[PDB]
């Protein structure tokens, strides 16, 4: 996951925290005593769209989900 | 640290012999029930042989570590052949103790399986580079086995041989001594068409 | 092969220097080992290649020379040190022993 | 790196045998192998047998002498535990002695 | 030198017999449209888990090994002309080959005889797998002069080997009397999809991850899709940087305490 230091407040009794279904959110460093959000690491589906093959065999790629600068092209409100 | 290597191919095998002489100290086999494989067509089949200690005779199977299984003769995880070990404490030593088998007790890393290394090059127990010639904490990768009559249990000689067979699609060489009676054509049998069992 | 040490026996003050040399009967060419025995016990190593120290020994033993002679020395004598030294070879194949020497207070 | 004496030295391979009187030498056993050459008076007169999984150098002094009374040290050499080439590794460390009297 | 392998290194994944069966295997293939060095004399090369070596009775066997040295097991396939010559003996290194190679047979374990391997082409694919070398080999008459001709054919099994050997690099033996032109491709774990035609014979084939149009012709199982959106799998962000933390605290734990003692109590 991406490591991103964690705005919400914590309890000096409070080393992890956790937002539902095992999902742990923030944990403070074990050394130094720095609170940090946790968040998994971003991904999303693909798919496709395809004329059909035996009419052309160019097809655009759909990323679901993602405002797309990650790894011509063209923002949905789906994806890009 | 040398296990010998052998291919048994073409033959009749008849495993009743084996199985039921009752001099053997461990029989054991791994996908396959002892009793059932005589009547069943291997591929190929590979009989490596050495020989061993006692403590180290339970550390010749899938998934296991120690010296053996981690510097020697390394077992694949996905075994099908199997393992015979009998006592030869008799035949391997003399009195005063017997030196010619060695076994390898230094490697940098674990042998992936059926990997057979005979190097005697010197072994970097310290950090200075020895240059191949002994010197401090540079010992030699081949400490040897010593055998007398006198010796326990724990420490006598086990002859141990690996019948590694591979189950197969190819067409089998080695399988037991059916009689191969003649075919039927065109009405519906319950063959065992070359351990094809089916109907 | 003969090992002759010029020093037998030999007594001084704490906080001395003493100096034993111990010579071949050919060219022994750097072989050498420097051990002394305390009374009521085996020997125990003080020099190695007549030039190296060994594991936790006072560096105040330091052995020189080259060719046949070698000499050891003591900067600060300890009258624990109380004992025999023995010059060996590693040259010829017989590791053979001297008359050594005696140290005392 | 305690060596026992009681005659045989238990150990206590990494390293090879070596063995002295009182001050001679016995003629360095190897442990890794069977038992190679000796010295010039010591070949046929001083026999070791060792025996291994306690690694105990034993002795046999043969044709037992009248004055054979000496203090046997049992002495493990700096390194090199092969086997047919004959170092120039004499001796590292030692233990009690055995005492021998005739 | 550079060349781009079009179709080729699709092997037999099992020796089964099917015909008209879209199968879906995944195991160590050529990937499709991927580069390989076009050498035209002979350096040795890494191997990284298996080769696809193609080439076109002037070039001979190989030599490969851990260091290619007499210190560390090698194994010898060499050829006569008529009898390919198999070995696992610890060779030595003869750095150009011509049998001026195969000189010393030092505590040597392995030696075998077989038949011939025979403006044509025969491309041969290496794996050293679980103690097993398998060998594909496959024959093929062309005719272009430039680099790989473009079609497809299969690789059969041809032998296995029982050497239990750490193969790591490998050289290449020529016989000499501009060299002959031969490629060298590095296998990859890949997923394939193999069409088995009528006859029994591998006649088609698509990488599962070459282009997400072969994703869709792989998850969707067929080599004709028509129009529409298809879903064909998740993606994320690989994990870059692994990082460790610990406390800082470096206190051994009381581990002789507990056992280096005598005076242990009763059940
Ligand atoms: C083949 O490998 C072996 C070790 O794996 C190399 O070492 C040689 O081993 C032989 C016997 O194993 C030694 O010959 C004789 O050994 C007997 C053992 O009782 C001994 O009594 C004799 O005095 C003699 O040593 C040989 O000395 C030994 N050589 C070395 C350098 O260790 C062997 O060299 C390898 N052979 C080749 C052709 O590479
Ligand atoms: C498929 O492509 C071919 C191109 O030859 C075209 O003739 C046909 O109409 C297309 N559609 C089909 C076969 O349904
Ligand atoms: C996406 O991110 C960019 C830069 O982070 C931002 O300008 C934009 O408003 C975001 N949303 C969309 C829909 O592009
Ligand atoms: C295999 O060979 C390579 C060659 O350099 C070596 O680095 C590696 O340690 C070897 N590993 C095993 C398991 O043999
Ligand atoms: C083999 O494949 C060809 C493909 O054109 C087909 O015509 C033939 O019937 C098949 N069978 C035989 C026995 O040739
Ligand atoms: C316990 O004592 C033995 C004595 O040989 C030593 O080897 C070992 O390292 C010691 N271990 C601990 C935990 O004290």
């Amino acid at each position: 996951g991406v490591l991103t230091e964690s705005n919400k407040k914590f309890l000096p009794f409070q080393q992890f925290g956790r937002d539902i279904a095992d999902t742990t959110d923030a944990v403070r460093d074990p050394q130094t005593l720095e609170i940090l959000d946790i968040t998994p690491c971003s991904f999303g589906g693909v798919s496709v769209i395809t004329p059909g093959t035996n009419t052309s065999n160019q097809v655009a790629v759909l990323y679901q989900d993602v405002n797309c600068t990650e790894v011509n092209v063209f923002q949905t409100r789906a994806g890009c | 640290y040398a296990w010998n290597r052998k291919r048994i191919s073409n033959c009749v095998a008849d495993y009743s012999v084996l199985y039921n002489s009752a001099s053997f100290s461990t029989f054991k086999c791994y996908g396959v029930s002892p009793t059932k494989l005589n009547d069943l067509c291997f591929t190929n089949v590979y009989a490596d042989s050495f020989v061993i200690r006692g403590d180290e005779v339970r550390q010749i199977a899938p998934g296991q570590t120690g010296k053996i299984a981690d510097y020697n003769y390394k077992l694949p995880d996905d075994f099908t052949g199997c393992v015979i070990a009998w006592n030869s404490n008799n035949l391997d030593s003399k009195v005063g103790g017997n030196y010619n088998y060695l076994y390898r007790l230094f490697r940098k890393s674990n042998l992936k399986p059926f990997e057979r290394d005979i190097s005697t090059e010197i072994y970097q127990a310290g950090s200075t580079p020895c240059n191949g010639v002994e010197g401090f904490n540079c010992y030699f990768p081949l400490q040897s086995y010593g055998f007398q009559p006198t010796n326990g249990v724990g420490y006598q000689p086990y002859r141990v041989v690996v019948l590694s067979f591979e189950l197969l699609h190819a067409p089998a060489t080695v399988c037991g001594p059916k009689k191969s009676t003649n075919l039927v054509k065109n009405k519906c049998v319950n063959f065992n068409f070359n351990g094809l069992t089916g109907t | 092969i003969q090992m002759t040490q010029s020093p037998s026996t030999l007594s001084a003050s704490v906080g001395d220097r003493v100096t034993i040399t111990c010579r071949a009967s050919q060219s022994i060419s750097s072989w050498l080992a420097w051990y002394q025995q305390k009374p009521g016990k085996a020997p125990k190593l003080l020099i190695y290649k007549a030039s190296s120290l060994e594991s936790g020994v006072p560096s105040r033993f330091s052995g020189s020379g080259s060719g046949t002679e070698f000499t050891l020395t003591i900067s600060s004598l300890q009258p624990d040190d109380f004992a025999t030294y023995y010059c060996q070879q590693y040259n010829s194949y017989p590791y053979t022993f001297g008359q050594g020497t005696k140290l005392e207070i | 790196v305690q060596l026992v004496q009681s005659v045989s030295c238990k150990a206590s391979t990494s390293y090879a045998m070596n063995w002295v009187r009182q001050l001679e030498w016995m003629g360095w056993i190897n442990t890794n192998t069977g038992n190679p050459t000796y010295a010039q008076g010591f070949t046929g007169r001083f026999v070791f047998s060792l025996d291994t999984s306690v690694s105990t150098a034993y002795l046999q002094i043969s044709s037992l002498k009248a004055e054979d009374t000496a203090v046997y040290y049992c002495a493990r050499p700096q390194g090199g535990s092969s086997w047919y080439r004959d170092y120039y590794y004499g001796m590292d460390v030692w233990g009690q002695g055995t005492t021998v009297t005739v | 030198a550079y060349t781009n392998s079009f179709t080729r290194g699709v092997y037999y994944p099992d020796k089964v017999f099917r015909s008209s069966v879209l199968h879906s295997t995944q195991d160590l293939f050529l990937p499709f449209f991927s580069n390989v060095t076009w050498f035209h004399d002979n350096p040795v090369l890494p191997f990284n888990d298996g080769v696809y070596f193609a080439s076109t009775n002037i070039i001979r066997g190989w030599i490969f090994g851990t260091t290619l040295d007499s210190k560390t097991q090698s194994l010898l396939i060499v050829n006569n002309a008529t009898n390919v010559v198999i070995k696992v003996c610890e060779f030595q290194f003869c750095n150009d080959p011509f049998f001026r190679v195969y000189s010393s047979a030092n505590n040597c374990t392995f030696e075998y005889v077989s038949q011939p391997f025979l403006k044509n082409l025969r491309e041969f694919v290496f794996k050293n797998i679980d103690g097993y070398f398998k060998i594909y080999s496959k024959h093929t008459p062309i005719n272009l002069v430039r680099d790989l001709p473009q079609g497809f054919s299969a690789l059969e099994p041809l032998v296995d080997l029982p050497i239990g050997i750490n193969i790591t690099r490998f050289q290449t033996l020529l016989a000499l009397h501009g060299a002959a032109a031969y490629y060298v491709g590095y296998l990859q774990p890949r997923t394939f999809l193999l069409k088995y035609n009528e006859n029994g014979t591998i006649t088609d084939a698509v990488d599962c991850a070459l282009d997400p149009l072969s994703e869709t012709k792989c998850t969707l199982k067929s080599f004709t899709v028509e129009k529409g959106i298809y879903q064909t799998s998740n993606f994320r962000v690989q994990p870059t940087e692994s990082i460790v933390r610990f406390p800082n605290i470096t206190n051994l734990c009381p581990f002789g305490e507990v056992f280096n003692a005598t005076r242990f109590a009763s059940v």
